[PDB]
């Protein structure tokens, strides 16, 4: 037994890239939350866990409250629901093992997924012509968005 | 400043664009630190009392006025002034240096009119 409780430094590793792991992100959905993973691999590369490791279960599943860990699936929409809060965990691990070799991670990543671009709208309405003017603000406060299409 | 504008005389239903055109100057050599200039451009209904940010049903625009310039060169700038139920309409602009208040610097005077039937 070492017996390092303390005075050194731990750990010594260093998360590189060229090599075949996941990841998981979120992006282009339209006002109701999910997530997506991505698969950079090759040579059947075998099933993954996504788990819900929150304190009380807020980040909720559909029916049941469930983890519903994938199988041979790279992208995909955990289309979840929302149970009061606007911060998250995912632990997620993906036993990879290419070749001769039981290849496995676990990273804990911390996605909340709260709206930014709150836009709100009014009409107005002319004899035979009609118009709207739509509202867009910024959800959160003083943290800015920039915008380049509508 | 000059305003170069596309007509004076346009009708209820349409689009225009509007095209101010800044000449900063040789007296800007006092500050160079913000080459970035605030501006605003604020509407007059020809008789007194401006129109709110919330025009409505008066004049209509894509974005924030605010719209900044160089202290470079004449940059360009632009607004899409989508008129709605008017007629005798007036444009200006003014010079705020920031985006705090008594950041103002100067107003200028330069009031191009157009009518809408």
């Amino acid at each position: 037994c070492k017996e390092s409780t303390k005075v050194l430094v731990k750990q010594a590793h260093n998360l590189n890239l060229g090599e075949y792991a996941l990841e998981l992100k979120s992006v282009q959905s339209d006002a109701l939350e999910s997530l997506q993973v991505e698969v950079e691999v090759q040579k059947n590369i075998g099933n993954m866990k996504n788990l819900p490791v929150s304190f009380s279960m807020d980040e909720i599943q559909a029916r049941k409250r469930y983890n519903t860990p994938f199988e041979n699936v790279r992208l995909e929409y955990y289309l979840l629901d929302q149970i009061t809060a606007f911060d998250l965990i995912i632990k997620t691990s993906f036993t990879k093992k290419n070749d001769q070799g039981t290849f496995g991670e676990t990273k804990k990543v911390r996605i909340q997924c709260y709206l930014q671009l709150s836009v709100s709208v009014e009409d107005i309405f002319k004899k035979d012509i009609f118009f709207f003017k739509f509202l867009l603000n910024s959800s959160v406060r003083e943290e800015p968005v920039i915008l380049y299409s509508s | 400043v000059q305003l170069l504008l596309d007509e004076p005389k346009v009708k209820v239903g349409e689009i225009i664009n509007l095209k101010i055109i800044t000449e900063p100057t040789s007296t800007c050599r006092r500050k160079q630190n913000s080459t970035v200039n605030f501006l605003d451009i604020v509407i007059f209904d020809s008789k007194t009392s401006k129109i709110l940010p919330r025009s409505n049903r008066r004049i209509l625009y894509n974005g924030s006025l605010t719209k900044p310039i160089s202290t470079t060169k004449v940059s360009e700038i632009n607004l899409e002034i989508i008129p709605i139920e008017k007629g005798r309409y007036e444009f200006s602009v003014c010079i705020s240096k920031s985006n705090n208040q008594d950041g103002i610097i100067q107003f200028d005077s330069e009031n191009v009119i157009l009518s809408v039937i």
